[PDB]
């Protein structure tokens, strides 16, 4: 039983309960982001699941502010709480300094919140991964962040069930500085490459931002033109 | 200081001047007293600069957050109610300010909030040491039926009058028009100056 | 024993204690809600259970304010506590802003309260699901909310023992923008479709609200006209 | 400010005027001082606007909550007792207000609550700087036997007199009638104006 | 071991420790209440148990105020603590509002206190059930309330070992709006129907209240006239 | 293991740890109290246990004030702490109201302190029973109080190893309103009846109080006249 | 496992962890005290244990003030902490009242501190016994105090490994009101009677106090005159 | 199970959970530091791991201030939190005294933070080791610091998987007072000596500082000149 | 399992976890102190362990102030924390009274800190022993202090792996009032007597203080003259 408590190391120096939290993330539907020419974008598959659901409501891409967005994968309620934290944390920085110079620090604060919940007994980790993408004073940024509080910056990445399919596809096909439309196409291709063949990709979410602008969310009909 | 907010049929016009004094000593001639705080919302500040500036930042933050959480802008009356609660919560250690909050939701609105959290809606309102002079001009010259162009001229006149008689007021007149169609647009300086000339005025 | 503590993930990234809390919900009697033309409604079956009970008292539809109502299923005492939280939370928002612009945020606050009790040891989850329905500045709304803190917006949904019967029936028969009386009939049908045949549906609770109005609770005799 | 609340056999009539001053400076001519706070309950406010406005919101919230929890409306005397406790709890850092609470439960009631939480019931009551003038009119002209129409006229007269002699009072007269039958109805402006003309008066 | 901790759900969504608290209630002697014409009453069996006890002292019906009373069954010390809470809670409401408009809310406050002790580790539930009966502004009221915090309003009900005997008997014989003396007789009959035959009912406690009056406790000799 | 934690109910609704605390009481030496004509008395056996002890010191009857006394049985250190609590609690009531109108409330406060320690994990119960006897505005009073926080008022009762011997004897021989000397004799007889025959009762403690007087402690020579 | 937690009663009403703390006391070297004519004394054996130790330093008799002393037996570090508590507690009383009227109360405060550590989980008991001896306004006093918080007043007593030898010897030979020198001799004899024969008693500690005086510690050469 | 709790010693006086935290450190990539003529340097291998990562971002050498740097090895999220602590702690000292006289004290504060998490239950240790190198008023300094809070000052040392290879190599080849370029070469050699042969060293991180200067980070092209 | 928790006594009255802490001390390298003519000294072996370590830095003798020094053995991080506590505690006394009259009280405060960590669950003991030596108003002092909080004053003593070798050697050869140089020689001899033969004593640390002076640390070359 090196397996049952967030505060117990295995004899090899592992924290299995953190690693299990990471398996929660795998049950989420795939999302991805990539940097392109003067910008960054996010695409999220949506496990669409009944015509009785309201579609234009509950959805995985969430604006953190006008210049920064996140997608999450894993336990939904955990994700919601972390997105709210991200939002409040963003505004605290804006009130203190007047702006958000480096998106990395927002992500670090979220990642620190997560790391705490891997070190003190009495809580479980968040079963969530996030991708954060936006423009800041360094440029267009793309980070992920996992249940352990681990951060990395990417040119392109994914989270969710289809992570590995989408990552190896991008490892093959990805190029820097694509125009936006080619970036989106590449993304849709990559996402498709992760589906069980004889399984059609329904309309995903797409959001993009380019230097000197605010985020825009593609509406369904703009997205279909890529399907 | 002189700030003013007026309402017309489908618009809100807000203006200020820019003088910052420590007593009789004019330390800054171009301070900022008019701020966009949401897509269709503006705020003017009078009173203690530090307290005002903090509140401007809070409101920007709190309304941006609300909008993302609700996917709709905060109703203008909601913004006034929020400020009402905040200022009253600390009435014995108050924010020493007078605030105007103006915007469009389903209709145009201007609210005046005081340092104890008292908030009252009105068709027009003015704040700061120069406000009584503005109230003179508005009583005599304001019509509900005015066009946006007439409104912009009216506020320029009111603030010009206040500048002439309140030594605590001065500097460039600063104007924002808020409509559903174009949102919060801050008029450019060329244009304001142009109308100061066309109306035959000064500073 | 990946099974015994709210703070333990299974090796597959599951929180079984939360999933068990969800089994408590299944022991409750079925309730449902659906959006219709400029409105939303709720119907709740009531396991009527002795003539010695006061009927006109203890009942599953509860007004949160004049424009928002909830039905619950699961542990009754837990439900009561959550409905009171919902009521207080609603009034807090009304005092802060003067009104309740988006019902989604009320629901989120309740869902967050519930998520908390799935992450800190020392507490168990609430064994309750709720449906929330009302009118706000977006329009007529219908959400559910489960022991995990998971939220979804629906055109129609159900909770309780008969959930699956009622949901597949609605998946077949449901249409948007019905007039109120047809909506109620469809609902009564769906509810009936979940009973053991040779089992009669007794008088359920029905509440409705249409844009620009307050909620109305149907009284027993108005309800019988649909039985 | 002038507010009044009277009781008749099966009714309660509450009225205010709308002027908001900072000293002698009339900043707002149409503030609101009469509020519905429950199905058969109304409240008038005088004193510091911020403190009053916060209390209005608390009472709306607290009575809506009570009504859902109890499935009956809070008794009018219970509303007064609640305000009594809240205001007295903070007597040394008080809400600087005078409140009238009027409504129907099993009978009509008007309560007057002060800034230290003292609450007294009475057949009629008035608050604000203009109240002494109202008390004059009411002493001379109020009858228990008055009809609702006669009552509405009486309060219009009382407030019109107060407006004529209290510079802190002015603006449109604002009237609510509370009956078991129709609940809290706020009279429309056409109708109030009409009676001002029929009684031969001004502002 | 889904059995040992108040905070652990079983895989079927049960809280066995709460259910075990409920078994404590069954070891108490039976008590009952019923609504009658413009009133409500309580009758409690007393397991009389030695001539060395002071009878006119320790006894199960307790006034909460002049218009509301309670009987309890289960762990005595727990009951005492809950009756005191009921009393203080009643006076808090009276001081806040001037009166107690709806007895349901007093009961809810007691039921909420009880529900708490079924959700936070570190405490056990109260092993008590209560019946509350009184007159308020709605009319004559009768509630029960169990270790789980579950509330119900009744025309008639019972608690304790003989619950089921007394409840089925009342399900057969009970009628609404009896005069007081017939109500008391029906009650004494129901209580007798729960005893092991060849076992005599000794003098029970009886208390009643009718609209526009205070509670009265029947003295022994008035009770005997029904035996 | 329904047996190891004060907060765990057994499946029959028992708190065994509380029941075990009660066995601690059985290891104490017997004490008793009885009401008599206009008074109440206490007699305590003292397991006398070496000539090197100071007798006139450590002893089981303790005055709570001039009008109220207690005897205890069980864990001595626990008893001491509870007698101090009783004393302080009595003085708090005296300061608040100027006098102690009903001894029952003092006893309840001590019983409540004891019940607490049967409901919160992190503490064990007190292994003590107390008898309290005194005169108040109701009259002469006699209560006992056990580790569970259970209270009863008696005409006569006992605590300690010989409880059952002493109680059945008093059930047979006890009469109300005896003069003091006859009450004491009856008490000595009852106490003797609990000893292993061929075992002599050594000098016990005796204290009495009669209406309109303060307590008096019998000195050894006054006691011997009854041996 | 009724054995492992200070808060668990055994089914017979025992606190074994407290009884084990008491075994710690048995590993300490024997000490004793006895009352004599207008006075009280303490003698402590010292397990002398290497010539490299400083003798005139670390030693078992400790003055609490000028009129009250203690010897301890058991865990040394625990003993130190308790003697410091005794000292502080004594001064608190002196500051509050100007003097220490009854040494019993000082001892009770120390005993209470010890009883606490036998009732709340999260702590272990002190593995110490103390003898306290001094003069107060009652006269010469001699108490002991054990890990349970149990107190007794004696004419003579002992603590430590040789307790039973020293106590039965004193039970045989002890007489009240001896002059000091005879008391000391009797004490030295008693102590010797507890050693393994062919084992010599090395110089012990001796302190005495007589009415109207301060404590005096016998120096080594005064002690040898008794060896 | 002497193995499962940070607060348990094994019978040999070991804290295995701390030792396991130390195994986490071994999974990190190797880094090293050495003092040279009037200076100190750091070299860190970077397990480069996909072209989709941003390289010029996430990296193991981190400036604590202009005169003090750290490399870490082990759990990344833990390392991040400790580096932030180091930074804040440095600034606290600067604000208190105006400068950082002795780098040893900064390191001690970090090591103390780490030791805490090896002594209080409810937390796990940090799975990190750090090397700190900088110039202070004593001179050029080089410390390491492990999960236990153990500190040592070195002339040269390493952390991570290749620790032992790099340390024995330096034990053979190291000389004091090398010029900077020779120091770097020796370092690159040492690092290479730890790789599996037929495995090429990709571009590492290198930072240096010499007395009277600020730190400089070598850019990639300067580093390649040594590969 | 009487073995796993600081708060559990064994049935013999042992605290094994404290005894295990004590085994940690045995893994430290040997250090010793002895009183000599008007002075006291400390000698510590240093397990020298690589030429890459900085020697003149990390070292076992630590000044507590100018007149008081300590050596430790056991867990290094624990030792550091305790030495800091000793230093702060010393200064607290100096501020309160203006000087440190009796070093024994400093040692007691450290020993009390250590005893605490053997009595409250949630912490482990410190795995450290300390020797303290210095001059105070009584004279030259030499104490040790172990994980249990046990204190003793000595003429000579040792701590660490070679404790027993060094102690028996000193039991044979030690004499009081040696001149300093003879004391140091005796100490070096004793230390050597504890090594595995065919194992050379490398340069140890030596510090001494004589009445009316401050401590002096011998530098390496002064030490070699004794090797």
């Amino acid at each position: 039983a090196y397996d049952r408590a967030i505060t117990v190391f295995s004899p090899d120096g592992r924290l299995f309960q953190v690693e299990y939290a990471r398996e929660a993330v795998k049950k989420g539907s795939t999302a991805l982001g990539m940097k392109f020419a003067n910008g960054v974008l996010l695409i999220s598959d949506k496990k669409v699941r009944s015509r009785l659901i309201e579609q234009n409501s509950i959805e995985k891409i969430q604006l953190i502010d006008d210049y920064v967005a996140a997608v999450t994968s894993g336990l939904v309620a955990d994700a919601r709480v972390l997105v709210d934290f991200a939002r409040i944390s963003a505004q605290q920085e804006k009130v203190t300094y007047g702006s958000l110079v480096n998106i990395e620090n927002l992500v670090k604060r979220v990642a620190d919140q997560m790391q705490q919940y891997t070190q003190y007994g009495g809580v479980r980790p968040y079963g969530v991964s996030l991708i954060f993408a936006g423009i800041d004073q360094i440029g267009p940024r793309l980070f992920d962040c996992d249940p352990a509080g681990t951060i990395n910056e990417y040119k392109a990445t994914a989270i969710g069930s289809g992570k590995d399919a989408v990552v190896s596809f991008l490892e093959r096909e990805y190029k820097e500085n694509l125009p936006e439309k080619e970036a989106v196409t590449l993304g849709i291709k990559a996402l498709k490459s992760s589906l069980e063949e004889g399984e059609e990709l329904k309309a995903p979410e797409i959001a993009s931002i380019t230097v000197g602008n605010k985020y825009r969310i593609y509406d369904q009909e703009e997205v279909k033109k890529f399907l | 200081t002189t700030t003013v907010g007026i309402t017309l049929k489908d618009a809100v016009i807000m203006a200020t001047e820019r003088r910052v004094t420590m007593e009789n000593f004019i330390m800054h001639k171009n301070g900022k007293k008019l701020f966009q705080i949401d897509t269709y919302t503006g705020m003017t500040i009078a009173g203690l600069v530090g307290d005002a500036q903090v509140l401007v930042r809070y409101m920007k933050a709190e309304l941006e957050l609300y909008r993302l959480q609700r996917r709709v802008n905060m109703p203008i009356e909601a913004v006034a109610t929020l400020l009402s609660n905040m200022l009253n919560q600390v009435k014995y250690m108050p924010y020493m300010v007078q605030l105007l909050v103006g915007g469009i939701d389903t209709a145009p609105h201007v609210f005046s909030i005081d340092a104890a959290g008292g908030s009252v809606e009105d068709i027009y309102a003015s704040t700061g040491s120069g406000s009584p002079f503005v109230y003179g001009v508005l009583e005599s010259q304001y019509s509900e039926k005015m066009t946006v162009d007439e409104g912009v001229d009216l506020v320029i006149r009111a603030i010009s009058a206040a500048k002439q008689r309140d030594s605590a007021s001065g500097g460039m007149i600063d104007v924002a028009v808020i409509t559903r169609k174009d949102g919060y647009v801050q008029l450019p300086t060329d244009q304001i100056e142009s109308r100061i000339r066309k109306l035959g005025l000064i500073l």
